[PDB]
RNA sequence: GAGUGGUGGAGAGGUA
DNA sequence: TACCACAACGAGGTACCTCTCCACCAC
DNA sequence: GTGGTGGATACCTCGTTGTGGTA
């Protein structure tokens, strides 16, 4: 639910305009313009920098009880930061054995 | 070991062993000239 | 605040007040090694404990013996940059005095014989300086802690490893400190087995067989007993109520009375209700629940005496019919279950084909020491050796306190070796973990790896020398002389001054020191390393030693590990990380007292950590009150959950103490993918140190702890004024208050300036105060390499766009203005070593002269008539330093010319020339004015020295005059260098007075000898390389301008390349005029997800505004009230700030130099996870007068318009790291060639070129470039004739190749008709 | 190139035909490896033939049995221990025959295991009889001893002599031949004589795979010695380090960076590496142009570096191809020739089209550049390997010279259309007065406008018809129309 | 008949 | 005699750069 | 200097391939 409000209230926010009306358009929202051109990362990349981070998982297959409800703006709290970090270590041992 | 004991000959017709002998390759411009070589070989 | 912190204050954005200041980031080198070295007589650490744990030592017979007094460190005869500049270890020497006992055998303890006791020198042991690095061979090694698994027992699972069942294996492991190990297993059939260093399978009894033990013992030990009756032919069971659990009735349960269960009906708890509350003992049961049954104990039967049945039997209808007929009337039986009591000891006692103590050794010697000639003798001595010598088993203190702790005992002590009893239990536990009562180990969970540092390990290695020494003065004092012989000719010296320079020179451990800058020093010493001896591998060691176990949780950093195949075997102490007794890891903790966190800090270990529930830093505290949130968030048990504000035990001690040093230094953390914070705290590690040292704007508030306890710059020992500050010393009158009367009250600061560091890079120390400035202790006083008064400043700030820029900055490129080079803000200095040694031929030695042959006035021009190159000379690539020649014929004759030159790449100035000799070989006046200079600038600086000392100590004797009298006109009124001529009656001060005269003269003793000590030391020979006569070494120092391809990264991970140096026109501006200096990517953040250079960006902006606007002021000069308001608006500005100052105690002088510091900007701390919030940030950009959003409108310098959109513009802080693409570039025509192969070189020092490898032979293979495959691998490689054939032809223009049979397949010919294969090329 | 031998005074194994499973000698002699391994120990004896029927022939016997054999008959039999036994026994066993054996004895049952035992001797018998081998030649007599200059003694800088291993496991074969030799013409007793062949056996068994039998040698700096299996097998034995893949010569390296100046086939070489990389062809040049006449004189005439040897150089490198191989060169286009340009500076540009095929990021990585040197290599480098003839990838035909990211975000933000922007509802004759309108800045790059497009449809054959119509595009659109060739349709852009 | 030594090998760290 | 644990060998990414360290014995 | 030379660590993870054991 919070990525699709945030994919809504990126993609259609240029409504500002005139001369036939109020109208709603595609955004000229420059995060939204370099992940919508297919230049830069993508929806999961834009959701972890504006909406919700998620429930990431310890290494032994399970999933957290409780997610990440900060993103990359906000900024983490500790908790969350700990909890990413099991992430980032188990994928640069992945590219290692891969 | 294996090849010594059966006593094994290399036909020398892989790309491997034409790059560790040091020949043109079997293969895309050598082609022409280990056909023509093979030709001449088995014609004489 | 102190004069120092007047000077610049640093603008916090903190709201967490800090509870705890930082300890001191080196406190585990040097507490490890001051254990080790420290005279501990009770307390045993270190070298008094291994003297007492191997002292004393007798003979064979018991007839002599060797005591051990005490032992005393001497000084090291060369202080440390003396070692360093020599190339010689730096160390002291070991005097131990030690007490030979000779004892009598007429008598039978004929203990006064002969005394005889002195001091006998063993050893030369490297000593430690102030900041914990080692100095060996002239060069400054650090010595990391390791992580390994700590001695004791580990209960283990491998899940899946009988794919075909897939059942669970419980092994168990005894891990100790020093001897052999101990692994208890089961199979797949629950038999227990015994695999002693991974050697084959024994049948896990076979130990206790060894032990004295019969198999009585073992059923009563293991297996709970049944009893069975037999009376008129039926049996008796006594029943216990706590046996028939979970099963099915294989006979009606009854009563004598009363029914429980039926015919193949299980049993159930309300069932076990009824037999608890009859409380009945006696049941019948007939026959056909015995067969299944297993015998307890033998039945021999009376009257013929021979045993019906042994222990462990099968029971069986003719068997109880025997047992009936010989008349046992009570039968003991063992308790057979599958829940419980499983049959597995009972089980391998079947399967186990020994009997006696004697099988056993002789089975267990042919397991250990195969195929020899087994007997009893042997085998006892080497069972008895493997474990239970205390001389070679040992594991105590630590591997004592996790034997007990883990066999749920309560006591932490006992003896060094195993026993019965221990064994016992860890197989007890380990049946209680296969029936399902206990719980398995994990094997990274920090209770179990435990930090051995380098006093451990010293101490280690100088046990295992001594232990040698030990056996070899054993072997002597058991044969020798006894009473004509002194202990100094028996000891000797050799394998332990060997076994503690081998491990100090080439351990796997004792690495050599990166210091790039003062961070990658504090964080190469705080190093947690997992490999080396008794750790693992980089190869062995898959994800689960990796990955972030989470009782890491502040004792090791999650986002700072190397990226290469050490992904997570190098761990790095966090900040607040302590060290336990034992050696765990541990972190401070506040104890909350009904819900108030009192801030007396607890230091919880790893294990201890589990039991209690703890909160966390980011809980809200009112004003020491409680917590506002019912539901505050904790950590429980291992993992993390919601609490109540009064279940909770502790609170965190601060925010930074999750990430190590390095990660705490980078500022907006909590934006920051833990991928791109890792990768930008290691690209900080590697930051080479600028020209001018220049701050950040935005910090973290850990720059001035880095700074200072990385030991690098000059910090003050007492506060004082300063006497005469110079650009090469600082000295300083000390405070009369903070002075001591016994000294003379002067402290002396000498400086480095300009001295080589480890990776070719500049370190010098400009002092920061000026003359008549007071400082205190503990303030700064001269900077050191890349530091700005006292923080850590590695890169430069500089202004930074955010915008594509036609290209030039396309994937992680790197667009940088003119300005950039022209202000020189990234030139560093790189200062080269350059060696000349003088070895010998057998046909003379070689010589340093200038009457070099075969050389003219194009290269000897530069050089002196000595052949040594002058101090100064700008020197070019290629050009001659010292001008070596060697004697070619016998004594021209000195043919050959061996001097040296410059490598080509290499330019600059000539700082410094250093000559050695050996005495041998006579001087010549090249080395005559370097050891005349030399004894100049000693009597110089020590004659100095010994004036600010007259001065001093003159102070000192007219204070110890007007203490004893009254002399003062006559004391002013004489000049003060005679106040030792005058005196007045003979009393107390004027004894004091001859012998302060005599001290004086002894200085000056001292003075004049130790000159006379380094004067003897540079005209006498060094102890030199074997072969050598003198060695000359040179210093070059270049000056790196940047220029495209040196890498340069901000602090978040986002590293680039230097694309163009564009001119200050073409860069792009704003609307007032100020062009931008770097261009950056804008693609770089969204995907990579490093939204701390956003944020840090703007905050920049924020900052250079309040600077500008203080600059403005002041250059419009205003007025210091003006002043006074505008900087303390600016500092009480944030919502719940932690910091708080106020401008009304500041002077006008102060806050004059204050807003002179501030004129280049306003420095910020935000905390790593305390951070700056973007409101406080637009609140500051507010106060700026400038867009609030950050985001200017930038103009374009090249066609003039504008940019159609408004682009982002501030302050990034980039470094610039130690990948200089004058060091990487690197080619090769035609060069050296190897010796067995004739293929050429590699490496950019052979001048080599680049390995064509295996996977370019397949591009080229499927390109089809047959030709281009074919002169890849022969002509332009190891082929010597159509090498030869192809340079001839291409200098003569055409371009032709004749090809034949490479060197290194005639070379595999030649290996394998070596190895005895015939292999020859047959023709057609 | 020459070779020498050793004289073995006994015999022995070579332990290839030991250890290599299975042994060939346990396939052989139809004996365990256990057996032979207890014979070569020196720890039992077999007998070779024995008249009595109390020893039949190849029965193992302990030292034990061993001499109450000698008790028994002493005369009759032979029980002999050591690789002569086998080496006896290998003469003794008649290929032929027992071949003929296999193939009476295999067709009256047919179980699996020993069928297949016995298939695999018939396949070993047969290769045997086939090769002309003799099956006696598994048993060393004469060593052979590789050339001096592969094994060879180059010292430290300080006059200290630093050895490869095969020196001193040569020295130590060597010198326990001659104590054996010592102790046979001296008839030392039979347990000393068989303790020295013992430790012979295990030191040839060492040099000829030194981790391979027990206890591997350690060398005398506590690591374990490199034998002769060891200096042909590996990851960096002979074949894959110095046969398949080979240091070679004229090839430098260096920091990339981007050139967007470039064209598709272009690369920039700074100056330093050009005139070290094409040095003997500055040689020729100069020595075709008259200014040198010989090789110390052009040496030092480019060691000088004159602006005549920077315009033979620009003269040199026109039109001849370099390879930038970046490794690892994991697919087929990680090699690409590209001609060279001239610039000064220390750093490779390479295109942003090719950046993609190399998998290169420009945050320092380094890459290689290999001349080709024949006319052959010169060709091959145009004709086959150029940036512009790998296009499109052979994973799939989708070519692989795709924008990325910044050329990408300036076409998106080209051909985006706002709704009333600036000058919207225009009309226009074309591309040229559209980029007029937009480059004077009267009309911005995202008004919704009305222009006159003639694109050019391509029939069924190669000829192109011009049709003309209005369109309701952007500004952006007819701009990038200007750049798009003749040939193709509008609704592409 | 006209200058000259690392590759060899180990260990540690780093880059892509 | 056909399944079978068990033991033994044989793999484990390319390219590059920096530094230090190198057998004991012995009349 | 110039021939001589033998002993007190364990801590990968599959994955084929060959071998003695037993229903
Ligand atoms: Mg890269």
């Amino acid at each position: 639910r919070v990525s699709k409000a945030m994919m809504d209230n990126l993609q259609t926010e240029t409504v500002i305009n005139r001369d036939g009306q109020e109208e709603k358009q595609v955004s000229f929202n420059s995060i939204y313009m370099m992940a919508d051109s297919g230049a830069r990362g993508s929806a999961a990349q834009i959701r972890q920098l504006a909406g919700m981070r998620g429930l990431m998982a310890k290494p032994d297959g399970s999933i957290i009880e409780t997610p990440i409800t900060a993103n990359f703006r906000e900024g983490l709290n500790v908790l969350q930061y700990f909890i990413s970090t099991h992430g980032a270590r188990k994928g640069l041992a992945d590219t290692a054995l891969k | 070991t294996e090849a010594a004991v059966a006593g094994k000959r290399d036909e020398l017709r892989g790309l491997k062993e034409n790059v560790i002998v040091g020949r043109l390759i079997p293969a895309g411009t050598g082609y022409a000239y280990h056909q023509d070589r093979m030709r001449r070989r088995a014609a004489g | 605040y102190s004069y120092t912190e007047k000077k610049r204050i640093r603008k916090d954005f903190g709201k967490r007040p800090q509870v705890l200041d930082v300890p001191y980031l080196l406190s585990i080198q040097l507490d490890s090694f001051q254990k080790f070295i420290e005279q501990d007589p009770e307390g045993q650490y270190g070298l008094e404990a291994a003297f007492r744990s191997v002292f004393p030592i007798q003979s064979y017979s018991g007839n002599s013996e060797l005591q051990y007094v005490s032992y005393r460190l001497g000084e090291p005869v060369f202080d440390v940059q003396e070692c360093q500049i020599r190339g010689v270890t730096y160390s002291a020497p070991l005097r131990v005095k030690l007490r030979l006992v000779i004892y009598e055998r007429e008598a039978p303890e004929g203990t006064v014989k002969d005394i005889k006791e002195q001091e006998v020198y063993m050893g030369e042991i490297p000593l430690m300086t102030d900041n914990g690095t080692f100095v060996i061979n002239g060069t400054e090694r650090v010595i990391v802690s390791q992580l390994h698994r700590s001695p004791g027992v580990f209960f283990d699972s491998d899940k899946g490893k009988t794919h075909s069942s897939g059942k669970v294996l419980y092994n168990a492991r005894i891990i100790p400190y020093r001897g052999s190990w101990l692994d208890f297993e089961f199979d797949p059939k629950d038999n227990l087995f015994v695999r002693i260093d991974r050697r084959r399978k024994l049948p896990a009894t076979i130990i206790l067989r060894a032990l004295n033990y019969t198999t009585e013992q073992i059923l009563d030990l293991f297996f709970e007993k049944v009893i069975f009756e037999i009376r008129d032919n039926k049996l008796q069971m006594e029943l216990v109520p706590e046996r028939l659990r979970g099963e099915t009735a294989s006979f009606d349960i009854e009563a004598n009375g009363k029914v429980y269960v039926e015919k193949g009906r299980r049993i159930t708890a309300r069932h076990i209700r009824q037999l608890e509350k009859d409380d009945v003992k006696l049941i019948e049961v007939p026959v056909e629940y015995i067969a299944g049954k297993v015998v307890a104990k033998d039945y021999i039967d009376e009257s013929t005496g021979e045993l019906i049945c042994a222990a462990n039997m099968e029971l069986s209808l003719d068997l109880l019919a025997k047992l009936s007929q010989s008349g046992h009337k009570r039968i003991e039986t063992l308790f057979t279950n599958d829940l419980d009591h499983g049959p597995y000891i009972s089980e391998t006692l079947r399967v186990d084909p020994t009997n006696d103590r004697l099988s056993a050794l002789v089975e267990i010697y042919r397991m250990m020491r195969p195929g020899e000639p087994p007997t009893r003798e042997a085998a006892e001595s080497l069972f008895e050796n493997l474990f239970f010598s205390e001389d070679r088993y040992d594991l105590s203190a630590v591997g004592r306190m996790k034997f007990n702790r883990s066999l749920l005992r309560e006591e932490i002590e006992g003896s060094g070796i195993l026993s019965k009893d221990d064994i016992i239990d860890v197989m007890k536990k380990l049946i209680d973990i296969r029936n399902g009562k206990g719980e398995v180990d994990d094997i990274d969970h920090l209770g179990n790896r435990r930090i051995r540092s380098v006093g451990e390990m010293a101490e280690n290695q100088f046990r295992v020398g001594l232990v040698r020494v030990e056996r070899a003065v054993k072997e002597r004092l058991s044969l020798g002389d006894l009473d004509t012989l002194m202990p100094q000719d028996m000891i000797n010296a050799k394998p332990i001054s060997a076994a503690v320079k081998e491990f100090f020179g080439s351990s796997q451990l004792s690495q050599f020191m990166d210091q790039n800058n003062p961070l990658s020093e504090i964080t190469h010493k705080r190093r947690i390393s997992a490999l080396g001896p008794g750790g693992l591998t980089r190869e062995r060691a898959g994800f689960e030693v990796r990955d972030v176990h989470p009782t890491h949780y502040g004792r090791v950093c999650p986002i700072e590990t190397p990226e290469g195949p050490n992904i997570g075997l190098i761990n790095s102490l966090s900040v607040y990380a302590q060290t336990n007794e034992y050696g765990f890891l541990e972190t401070p903790y506040r104890k909350v007292t009904d819900g108030v966190v009192t801030d007396e800090i607890h230091y919880l270990s790893a294990i201890e950590e589990g039991n209690y529930v703890i909160a966390q830093a980011n809980s809200n505290l009112d004003e020491e009150g409680h917590f506002v949130e019912d539901l505050v968030t904790c950590r429980s048990k291992g993992e993390s959950s919601l609490f109540s504000r009064d279940q909770v035990d502790y609170m965190d001690v601060s925010t930074q103490q999750v990430v190590s040093v390095g990660a705490s230094l980078i500022p907006f953390l909590e934006h920051d993918d833990a991928n791109r914070a890792l990768m930008g705290a290691n690209m900080q590690r590697q930051a080479v140190p600028t020209l001018r040292a220049d701050k950040p704007l935005v910090g973290t508030g850990m720059e001035r702890a880095v700074a200072v306890d990385s030991g690098v710059t000059a910090v003050a020992k007492r506060g004082g004024v300063v006497q005469y500050v110079d650009a090469s010393r600082i000295v300083i009158k000390v405070n009369e208050d903070e002075m001591y009367p016994g000294e003379a009250g002067i402290d002396i600061y000498n400086l480095t300036k300009y001295t080589r560091s480890n990776q070719n890079t500049c370190i010098n120390q400009m002092p920061c105060v000026s003359l008549g400035e007071p400082v205190e202790r503990g303030d700064v006083l001269a900077d050191g390499p890349s530091t700005d008064l006292g923080e850590l400043a590695l890169g430069q700030n500089m202004r930074v766009a955010f915008m594509p820029w036609n290209g030039y900055n396309f994937e992680d490129s790197i667009l940088v203005s003119e300005r950039v080079v022209q202000e020189d803000r990234f030139t560093t200095i790189h200062i080269q070593e350059l060696a000349c040694v003088s070895r010998d031929t057998k046909l003379g030695p070689e010589e340093i002269t200038a009457d070099i042959p075969n050389v003219g006035e194009a290269a000897l021009s530069k050089l002196d008539e000595s052949g040594i190159v002058y101090i100064g000379a700008e020197v070019t690539g290629g050009d001659i330093l010292v001008g070596k020649v060697t004697p070619k014929g016998e004594t021209a004759s000195d043919v050959k010319d061996s001097s040296l030159r410059v490598p080509n790449g290499v330019s600059g100035t000539v700082i410094d020339v250093q000559v050695f000799t050996r005495d041998g070989v006579e001087k010549d006046k090249r080395a005559l004015e370097i050891e005349e200079m030399q004894l100049k600038q000693a009597k110089k600086d020590l004659s100095e020295e010994l004036q600010i000392l007259e001065a001093g100590l003159f102070s000192r004797i007219r204070a110890v005059l007007v203490a004893g009298g009254v002399e003062a006109e006559k004391l002013d009124k004489l000049p003060r260098d005679r106040w030792l001529e005058l005196g007045l009656t003979d009393e107390e001060k004027q004894n004091q007075l001859e012998q302060l005269a005599e001290q004086y003269d002894e200085l000056k003793h001292e003075f004049e000898k130790k000159l006379e000590a380094k004067r003897r030391k540079i005209t006498q020979g060094d102890d030199l390389a074997p072969g050598v006569l003198k060695i000359v070494k040179v210093y070059l120092a270049v000056k790196r301008r940047i220029q495209p391809g040196d890498k340069m990264a901000g602090r978040h991970g986002n590293k680039g390349v230097i694309s163009k140096i564009n001119p200050i026109e073409d860069m792009p501006y704003d609307e007032n005029g100020t062009p931008v200096d770097i261009v950056l990517n804008p693609l770089g953040v969204p995907s990579r997800m490093n939204i701390g250079q956003i944020l840090e960006t703007h905050l920049g902006m924020a900052a250079k505004g309040i600077g500008d606007k203080i600059n403005a002021m002041l250059k419009q000069q205003q007025e210091v009230a003006k002043l006074r308001e505008f900087i303390q608006r600016a500092y009480d500005l944030g919502a719940d700030v932690r910091q708080k100052v106020d401008l009304s105690t500041f002077s006008d002088e102060e806050v004059m130099r204050l807003a002179e510091n501030l004129r280049k900007g306003m420095p910020i701390a935000t905390p790593v996870f305390d951070g700056a919030k973007e409101a406080e940030i637009k609140e500051l950009l507010k106060l700026g007068d400038l867009p609030t959003s950050g985001q200017i409108r930038l103009y374009d310098g090249r066609t003039g318009e504008q940019f159609e959109r408004p682009v982002t513009v501030g302050y990034m802080y980039m470094l610039k790291l130690n990948h200089l693409v004058d060091d990487k570039m690197h080619a090769r025509s035609t060069g050296s060639y190897s010796l067995v192969t004739q293929q050429p070189l590699g490496g950019k020092a052979q001048f080599g070129g680049q390995r064509f490898g295996e996977m370019e032979v397949w591009a080229l293979e499927a390109y089809g470039a047959a030709y281009t495959l074919q002169e890849m691998l022969t002509v332009k490689s190891d082929d010597v004739n159509g090498r030869t054939k192809m340079y001839k032809n291409i200098v003569d223009g055409n371009h032709q190749m004749e090809p034949g049979m490479p060197e290194s397949f005639n070379v595999l010919l030649k290996e394998i008709r070596s190895l005895g294969i015939n292999i020859e090329l047959e023709d057609e | 190139e020459r070779m020498g031998h050793i004289e073995l005074a006994s015999p022995t194994a070579h332990i290839w035909f030991l250890k290599s499973l299975p042994s060939r000698i346990g396939l052989l002699l139809d004996m365990p490896l256990r057996d032979i391994e207890r014979v070569l120990y020196f720890e039992s004896y077999v007998v070779i033939e024995g008249g009595m029927t109390n020893l039949e022939r190849q029965q193992i016997l302990t030292e034990e049995q061993y001499l109450d054999a000698l008790e028994e008959f002493g005369d009759e039999f032979d029980a002999k221990m050591g690789a002569e036994a086998i080496q006896a026994l290998l003469k003794s066993m008649d290929l032929e025959q027992e071949c003929e054996q296999l193939r009476e004895e295999l067709n009256e049952t047919n179980s699996e295991t020993k069928r297949k035992k016995l298939t695999k001797r018939i396949k070993l018998l047969e290769a045997f009889v086939q090769s002309g081998n003799k099956p006696e030649w598994m048993i060393l007599t004469v060593l052979p001893v590789l050339p001096p200059d592969l094994r060879p003694l180059v010292p430290l800088d300080g006059g200290r002599f630093a050895t490869s291993d095969l020196n001193d496991l040569y020295r130590r074969v060597i010198n326990r031949n001659n104590r054996l030799k010592r102790l046979l013409d001296l008839a030392a007793p039979d347990i000393i004589v068989r303790n020295e062949k013992r430790m012979l056996q295990e030191a040839v068994d060492a040099l000829l795979d030194n981790g391979r039998r027990g206890r591997a040698i350690t060398g005398s700096n506590k690591r374990p010695l490199k034998s002769l299996a060891d200096m042909i097998k590996g990851k960096q034995g002979r074949f894959r380090q110095n046969l398949l893949g080979k240091r070679v010569d004229y090839s430098g390296r260096s920091v990339i960076t981007v050139g967007p100046y470039l064209r598709l086939h272009q690369c920039g070489l700074p100056k330093k590496m050009a005139l070290e990389l094409f040095k003997p062809f500055i040689y020729g040049k100069l020595e075709l142009r008259g200014l040198a006449t010989t090789i110390k004189a052009a040496k030092k005439m480019v060691e000088r570096e004159e602006a005549v040897v920077w315009d033979i150089l620009d003269e040199v490198i026109r039109e001849h191809p370099v390879l930038l191989n970046r490794a690892p060169t994991l697919h087929r286009l990680g090699i690409q020739a590209f001609e060279p340009v001239l610039i000064e500076g220390k750093a490779i540009q390479l295109h942003p089209l090719v950046c993609a095929a190399y998998n290169a990021d420009f945050d320092g990585d380094q890459m290689a550049v290999h001349v080709p040197l024949t006319l052959e290599a010169q060709l091959e480098a145009r004709a086959l390997m150029m940036s512009t003839n790998n296009i499109l990838s052979p994973a799939n035909g989708e070519p692989i010279i795709v924008p990325s990211q910044d050329v990408v975000l300036g076409l998106y933000y080209m051909t985006r259309d706002c709704v009333n922007a600036k000058g919207e509802g225009m009309v226009l004759t074309g591309p040229k007065e559209a980029e007029r309108l937009y480059r004077s800045g009267l009309a911005s790059l995202h008004a919704r406008v009305k222009v006159r497009i003639t694109e050019y449809e391509k029939d069924a054959n190669g000829e192109l018809v011009a049709k003309t119509s209005l369109k309701d595009t952007t500004v952006g659109r007819a701009i990038l129309w200007m750049i798009v060739p003749k040939g193709l349709p509008y609704s592409i852009v």
